Order: C-alpha cells, then structure tokens, then sequence
C-alpha cells in the first residue's frame, strides 16, 4: 500500500502551513521552490512504485474471464475507472500543474482535451474490450457440441479477420506508447486482461487444429509411407504417385491444407512458407513444422515441377586409375564408357518401362 | 438447390457447408463425404450430361504369353508382342452387345479366356478383378495386371485423361446414401 | 454495386436529401454531418469485401481448374493430355464455370 | 436488489426533512443543490445497476416460448407494462424532472403520444411480438407442424 | 404417430411432471386432478387412430401377404410354393413393403 502523505487531501492539510514554519527557521522565501520540487519528485515516485507493483487476478476455464471483463469495463459501478478517478483529481494539485511530467501520459487519457494526440485514450479501450466480452458471451451461451467455440477461433486462423487486428493491438498501442516508466503497470492494466481473454478462446483451437492436422495429412502419411525408401532403408518402396499427391506445389494435400486452414497466419511468399508477424497472438508454431514444410516445398520445385513425378538431368562419365569399361544402366537408359571423348547424355527419371531399376558394372 | 439454399454451397465441384447461418445446425459428416463423392464421379464419368468417358490402354508384355485379347463393347485389342501403341477406348459405347472379355494364348496350352462378363457394366467388373497399383513410369497411369490361371500374368497400362478415369467408378463399390442429413444430439 | 435498398445506399440518399435541402448556404456543413459519416463506412466496407472475392475465386474456379489440369499438355509440357469435354465446361461464354462465376 | 432508500416515497418523505437536519448543523441553501444532485446522480446509478442486471427465464420446447410471448405482450396481466408503470412513477421524482436525462429514454418508449407517428414506442413491439406468437400457434398445433416449421426456417 | 410432433411431448407429460413430483402422499389425488382429465382427452383422439391404423395395416401389407402367400411352403407343408422374388419385395431390409410401411 502507498503510505499516504502524497495525496490531494494531505496537500490541503498539514504541508503548506507546515513548510512555512521552517521558513522562519539562502533567502527564506525561496525555500519552498526548492522544497516543492523535492516533494514533487517524491510525490509521484511513491505512486510510480505502487502502480508498477500491481497484478491482475489469475483467471481460467472461461467462467471468470467473462466475469473479469464485465466487472472491468462496466459503467461507474466498476473498478479501473474508480482507480482512474482517484488518479484523475490528484493530477491537479497545486494549481496545467507542477506534476506535469510524472502524471503526463496517464492523465493524457481521460481528459478529452487531447485534441491532437491520435486519440489513444481510455474510453474507447473499455468499449474495445466490451465486445471481446460480448462475442465471448455467445460462446458462454450455447457452445453445444464444443464447436461454435472454435468457429469464433477459426477467424483468428484463416483470414476471415476484419475486426481482430483492432481488439488485440489497442491494448498494446496505448501502454507501449505510454511513457516506458509506467511499464509494468501498462502491461497489467491493458494487455494482461486482454491476453487472458484471447488465450482461452485461442488455445482450444490450437489444440483442436492438431486433431485436424493429423486426421487429414499425417495419418494418411504415416499410415501409408512408413517404413519405405527413402524414409528408411528397407526394400519396400514409397509409391511415387502418392508422394506426388501429397507434397505437390499447388494441388497436393499439404498445400491444399494450409491454404484452407492457415490462410491467415501462413503465407507462401516466393517458395517458402513464412509466418505472419502481425496476426499472431502469440501463436507459436512448432519450429520443426516450419522447417518440415520448408523442406517439402523445396523438393516440389525441383523434382515435382510438372505436377507429376519427373525430372531430367545429364551425365558425363569420368575416369580413374585402372578401369577399362564402366557401364551404367538406369531404367533401360544405357551409358557405356571405355575412356573415349566424354559426352553428356540426357537422362530421365522415372522412365516408362516394365523393369525400373539401376545397375552399375 | 430447393431445400438447402442457405446452408450448402456449390463451390467448385464439391459441396461445402455455408459458414454463415450454421448456428447449431450440423451436417452428418458422412453425408458430406457422400455427396462430395457423388459429385466427384459426376465430373469424371458423367461430364457431358450422360455416361461417357475416354481412357487409353497400352498393352504390356509378360513371360510366356503369346497373345492377349481384350474386348470391350465390340472394340478389340489384339496384342501379339509388337511395338506397343495406345488404343483410345470409350465407355459405354452404344453397340449391339456390350460386354468385356479377356483371353490369353499361352505358350504351353491354347486360348483360355480369363473372364467373360457381359452387360453394360462389364468393364467395371473387369477393373474390379484386377490387381492395380499406381504407375510411376507414366502419368497419370495405372499399371493393371490381371493374374490369369496357370500362374500367368496379363499386364496392361491404363492412362486416363482426367481425374482417375474408369477406376473412379470403383468409388461406388458398397456405397450407401446416408439416411440423415442433419445430426441431432 | 447492382441493386439498392440495403440500406447503406439509402441512408446516403436520405442524408443528402436533407443536406441539399438546407440552403446551399450551409453547404460544407450539410456535406459534413449528413453525407460524410455514412460515406465513410462505404470506403470502409469495400477493401475487406474485395478480399472476399479472392478467397471465393481460389476456392471456386482456381481450385477446380488446378485440380484437373495441373501437369497436362498443353499447360505443362508432359505426356498426358488435358481432357477436352471437361475443358469446355470451363471456358464457355454462357454456361462455363468461369463465365458462370463472373 | 436495489437497496430501498431511493424510491418516490423516500424522496417526499424523510430525505426532504432529512436534508434540513444537516444544513443547520458555507451557505446552506446552495449546498441543498450541491447535495441533492449528488443524491440524484446516485439515485439513477442504483437503478441502472438494477435493471441492467435482469436476465430472462431460460425456456425451451416451443410451448414455454410461446407462453412467454402471451405473458409478455398481454395488457392487464404482464410485466413490462406493470414494470414500466412503476418505472414511470420514479422518473418523475423531484418535480421535466431533475433526473429526466437518465430515465429519459425509457420513459420515451411508453408514451404513445408520438407526434411524429413513427416512433418506437413499445407498442408496435407488443403488437409486433404477438404477431410472431400468432404465427407460432398456427404452427405448433393444427396441423402437421414439422412440415410448416421448415417452411418458416427455410425462408429466414 | 409418425414424428410430426413438436408440441405433444409437452401436453401429455406436464400433467405427470407436476403430480408425480407433488409429494407421493397426494398420490391418488394427483392422478385424478391432473393426469386423469388429460388421459380422458387423448384416449378419445388416439383410440380412433389405432383402430384406423389396423385398417391401413391389412390393406397394404397383410391382405397382399395372406392373399398370395397362404398355403405355400414354408408357411405350410404343401406342394405349392411361395414365389421367392415376391418374398423379397415384402421383407426386404430397406426397400421391402414392410420396412417402407413402418
């Protein structure tokens, strides 16, 4: 608790009559002007250390996170403006005042005389959080199959967003522009109630996306491609047309999964899948998963470039010490070298044949 | 388009749930799997408004088989091990005796036919009795290989023009329309 | 863009009806409070809706076109062929699946 | 629940004498404005947190819904005409009134004087909700209602 | 009968939802104050349905069954035979004339 003695009511009593007693005990009338600044340095500094020492109540399981956002952001019978009302009148002691630089940005909110400040104020923010309450009331309504919960969260995913670039960032656009000495307060007055709201409407989608990631891509991948060359070294083979229908560059079952479920948070710029810095809450991708599909989309631009499995390379033979004839057969494309003049031979893999394979003698 | 005008869209080829106006109104997830399958056969076989498609067969070679004859709907393919070509079939042709038959002339014995399945669905009965797999060597191919009697194989190479060709009618095998559109629980 | 009576196009045609009736003397006030804060929503309702015609074109035409003609001659230089009676369902001028999307 | 201490019988009786007990105990007749408007701003602010608190009885299965809309839009036996009656008696305390900017809108509904003749009026809502209920009595019996219920819910 | 019901799951059971929840010492009163006036109402609109369903049960299933399958193997032991395709058109699991009557 702030110990008193820096209020408005402790400024009306017992200080301005009191400091003039020591004036009769440097010209004596110029004692106040030094004493007031070393009082007003420590006026707000006990207030700075109080408000930068507050936390918000830990809330979970979707019940009280509405109950927070209706206790907060309610008209006068509510906290957080009654705290801001107490902070409002104390920023005018003296006579706009002598405590201008310490209560500058916080009393820049409630005034409505901030006529060119980009308007950045408290009053829009509490209605900017009352609608994150209101769309969460409908999820606190029916929520009958546990779907229609993620149907509001699917907007946080794939780019159905038209509002949520405002509701998340307004809590940060004030506090991270407040004064950086109100940091630690600005986190837990603005972004910490908002973050506790999104992290209960977002995190049961990110644990429900992973059930829609395996049952459309992975459990058709591991169910059919496990224990085959070249995912292992076994004699059993991964069937190259089914490899083409998964990792294809625009029609495969991965690129037709990201562009239908993560079209808002995950862009194909050039040939890589970059996440989006804006429009991530945090959402923390699996860093292998951004490394996995960056590897698959690199294969598809060189080996699977047509849409079907196929490429064309050339081969020039080389010599060594103590070889006479080196023959190379792959898929009935023959290459025979007896140390003559070296010529490139254009190859093709796979080749339409009835005996696909290689041999080297 | 008369009863689900608000909650079901004809996007592309498939049907999707409309995201608006879907408050508390859930489709049976077998029903969307059903009439996306019954509208994926519709874009392979029944494109023009009636049953017709064109798939190309290339004959194959096998150890010790002198001649394979595949007849569908009075269209022959007699292969006596020459340089193989592509015979662009069609199905179902409007001929006098539509059927499908496969007869192979061995080296040891004479001509023993593998199957003789008449009717307009003769050819789908034949591709059902195949042992088919995806074909890496040709795209979009499918290397059929019927196993005849006497341990002899009969190899063919189906290339179709769009989608899956007449392998796509083998999505209809044991297919049942779901009795319930909306699920209630 | 085609019809009327939404009503975001009607209130603008109500707001201007007052403001042009004032005096041509309060022009600039009538244009400020009666037609601007309705017209400000129209510039605001366009650029999201222009995005929704992108995600109803890559899921209504392009993801049907690429689903059938990816890697076929004469699009990609390969052996297989694009299918002609399915090609005529896209590029017609009356009932094609492009000209019935526009 | 509103704590009492605020109603019309608490204004005429026992605060108007009771303000006169503390002013004799700064010019007093100027504080009589500087105390009543401090009371009236807390008079409204205890009513608004009563009326905004009220929810609606969760009903189900189409008969409890259609029996609410009987009971909601039935003059001589209902709330919302008996509630707005007693809400009208406390929007006129004081003397138009001093708190007539706070109970202003809700008293403007139940007027039906409507010199514009296109107000919102809270009649032409209770004859609007009761022509929804009369649709749901054509449905629920007489006859074959599942057939008709689609044909309403299809055209919405 | 057949599930056109949206209201009648309330009107029959509300007479029982009060009385069988009264106190079980008012049983014998609660039967004849609540469920007995309601039961005398339904049993005069339900009984001439159940006595008219049985006329629509015989003239669509039974009098095409007993008219054609009587005195045949294996409903008896006579030389005359029940024609197996007509047995298939009655008792079939999803298209037969019984399962398309229930």
């Amino acid at each position: 608790v702030v110990p008193g003695m820096f209020t408005r009511q402790a400024w009306e009593e017992a200080v301005l009559p009191s400091i003039d007693t020591v004036i009769n005990e440097v010209s004596p009338e110029a004692l106040r002007q030094r004493l007031t600044t070393r009082y007003f340095a420590d006026f707000g500094n006990a207030w700075l250390n109080f408000l930068n020492s507050l936390h918000l109540r830990k809330a979970q399981t979707l019940s009280d996170v509405t109950e927070q956002l209706t206790l907060m952001a309610d008209v006068r019978q509510s906290p957080l403006v009654a705290l801001m009302n107490t902070l409002a009148v104390q920023g005018c002691t003296g006579q706009h005042g002598p405590l201008a630089t310490t209560f500058g940005p916080v009393l820049a909110l409630m005034d409505n005389q901030n006529n060119s400040a980009d308007m950045l104020n408290l009053q829009t923010y509490l209605t900017r959080v009352t609608q994150v309450r209101l769309r969460l009331q409908q999820i606190a309504g029916s929520s009958d199959p546990q779907a229609m919960m993620q149907l509001l969260a699917q907007t946080v995913l794939q780019g159905k967003s038209v509002d949520l670039t405002d509701t998340r960032d307004y809590g940060s656009l004030t506090a991270a522009g407040l004064g950086q000495e109100w940091y630690g307060f600005g986190q837990t007055v603005f972004v910490r109630p908002m973050e506790q709201a999104w992290q209960q409407v977002l995190t049961p989608a990110a644990e429900s996306l992973n059930a829609r990631w395996r049952t459309a891509v992975v459990d058709g991948w591991n169910n059919a491609f496990s224990g085959r060359y070249p995912f292992k070294n076994v004699s059993s083979d991964a069937s190259l047309p089914l490899l083409a229908k998964y990792l294809n560059t625009d029609t495969g079952r991965i690129a037709r999964f990201l562009q239908n479920n993560l079209s808002g948070v995950l862009h194909r710029e050039g040939s890589r899948w970059v996440p989006d810095t804006i429009n991530t809450r945090g959402l923390t991708f699996n860093p292998a998963f951004l490394k996995a599909i960056n590897t698959l989309s690199e294969i598809a631009d060189v080996a699977f470039t047509t849409g079907n499995a196929g490429l064309h390379f050339e081969l020039r033979p080389g010599t060594a010490a103590g070889v006479m004839q080196t023959t190379l057969i792959t898929d009935n494309q023959k290459l025979i070298y007896v140390n003559q003049m070296p010529v490139w031979k254009r190859f093709t893999w796979p080749a339409d044949t009835e005996a696909p394979g290689a041999s080297l003698s | 388009q008369n009863n689900l005008s608000g909650v079901l869209h004809r996007e592309g080829s498939r049907w999707v749930p409309d995201t608006i106006n879907t408050r508390g109104l859930t489709f049976n997830p077998a029903f969307l799997k059903a009439i996306n399958t019954l509208s994926e056969i519709a874009d392979v076989a029944f494109t023009t408004g009636n049953a017709g498609l064109h798939f190309e067969l290339r004959p194959g070679t096998a150890a010790g088989v002198m001649q394979t004859t595949l007849i569908t709907d009075n269209q022959k393919l007699i292969y006596v091990n020459q340089m193989p070509v592509w015979k662009r079939f069609t199905w179902p042709a409007d001929t006098e005796a539509p059927g499908a038959s496969l007869s192979w002339v061995s080296t040891q014995a004479g001509t023993r036919q593998y199957a003789d399945l008449p009717g307009s669905w003769g050819l789908i009965r034949l591709l059902e009795m195949a042992r088919r797999k995806a074909a890496p060597g040709v795209a979009s191919g499918w290397s059929l290989s019927w196993q005849a009697q006497d341990g002899r194989m009969l190899n063919y190479t189906l290339r179709t023009e769009a989608g899956e060709g007449p392998l796509v009618l083998l999505k209809l095998r044991n297919f049942v329309l779901p009795e319930t559109v909306f699920e209630l629980s």
